[PDB]
C-alpha cells in the first residue's frame, strides 16, 4: 500500500576533439654547378 | 668519385646508404640511366617505394619530397638527386 516516489540520474560523460594526418611532404630545389677549374696547358715534368 | 653532400633532409644512416649505393652504381655502371636505376631500386627495397633518382652533370630541378627523404650530393663532378615521393 506504500508507494514511494524516487528520482534517478545517470552520470554524464566527456568527449574531446582530435585529428589524424598521414605523412607530410615539402618542396625542394637544386641547381647543378658546372665548375671547370682547368688550365689550358700546364707544362708538366713528371 | 669523392662524395660531397650539398644538401640533405635525411638521417645520417640513410645519407651513408645514399653515398654507398651511388658509389657502387658508379663503379658498376657506365651509363647515367643505369646508375640512377641501381640507386633507386636499392632504396625501394630497404626503405619501401616510391623513390626517384636523377644522376647527371648538368641539370636543375624542383621537386617535392617526403619529409626526411631527400638528399642531393656529388660524386666527383656528377650530381645525384635521390628522394621519395609517392
Amino acid at each position: 500500500i506504500r508507494w514511494e516516489t524516487k528520482s534517478c540520474q545517470t552520470a554524464s560523460i566527456a568527449t574531446a576533439s582530435a585529428s589524424a594526418q598521414a605523412r607530410n611532404h615539402v618542396d625542394a630545389q637544386v641547381q647543378t654547378e658546372a665548375p671547370v677549374p682547368v688550365s689550358v696547358q700546364p707544362p708538366s715534368q713528371y | 668519385r669523392k662524395a660531397v653532400i650539398k644538401n640533405a633532409d635525411m638521417s645520417e644512416e640513410m645519407q651513408q646508404d645514399s653515398v654507398e649505393c651511388a658509389t657502387q652504381a658508379l663503379e658498376k655502371y657506365n651509363i647515367e640511366k643505369d646508375i640512377a636505376a641501381h640507386i633507386k631500386k636499392e632504396f625501394d627495397k630497404k626503405y619501401n617505394p616510391t623513390w626517384h633518382c636523377i644522376v647527371g652533370r648538368n641539370f636543375g630541378s624542383y621537386v617535392t619530397h617526403e619529409t626526411k627523404h631527400f638528399i642531393y650530393f656529388y660524386l666527383g663532378q656528377v650530381a645525384i638527386l635521390l628522394f621519395k615521393s609517392g
